[PDB]
């Protein structure tokens, strides 16, 4: 029932720093975990990040590709989660969407699939 | 509590990871304390 909205992209250059957030409305994100994923045209949707609903370091999980690069916060009060990319390359240049679902605490390989956002993109180029 | 004395104590069984102590004692939930292994807030006894 709980729907999301993906802002932030656009035209970024490489090694450029960006913010994405993930406005979710009808529904509170505080109980539940939050996941992120980027999919560029070509190739499968890909996970990106996955926060719980604790935001712990333990349950904060980043995909190699991202690892050290990307940081994800959440505030349950605004029923948002960012995610700030830091040395933006031209291979993170994908339509960045962010799902979430009623469990609340991510794993290494789970990640929230049930709703999805319109998602945005990110270019990284000149 | 090497000489202490006492009535009624029972073995527990249960298999953390080892990094969420501090989670298993009451007043913090995790992954596994939040849903495995939950103490109360007035909890008896201690952690070996």
């Amino acid at each position: 029932q709980v729907q999301l909205v993906e802002s932030g992209g656009g035209l970024v250059q490489p090694g450029g720093s960006l913010t994405l957030s993930c406005v979710a409305s009808e529904s509170s994100l505080a109980p539940y975990r939050v996941a992120w994923f980027r999919q560029a045209p070509g190739k499968e949707r890909e996970g990106v990040s996955c926060i719980s609903r604790d935001a712990h370091p333990t349950s904060t999980y980043y995909t190699a590709s991202v690892k050290g690069r990307f940081t994800m916060s959440r505030d349950n009060a605004k029923n948002t989660v960012y995610l700030q990319m830091n040395s933006l390359k031209p291979s993170d240049t994908a339509v960045y969407y962010c799902a979430t679902d009623l469990g609340g605490y991510c794993s290494d390989s789970n990640y929230p699939r049930a709703w999805w956002g319109q998602g945005t993109q990110v270019t990284v180029s000149s | 509590l090497n000489d202490l004395c006492f009535t009624n104590v029972y073995a527990d069984s249960f298999v953390i990871r080892g990094d969420e102590v501090r989670q298993i004692a009451p007043g913090q939930t995790g992954n596994i304390a939040d849903y495995n292994y939950k103490l109360p807030d007035d909890f008896t006894g201690c952690v070996i």
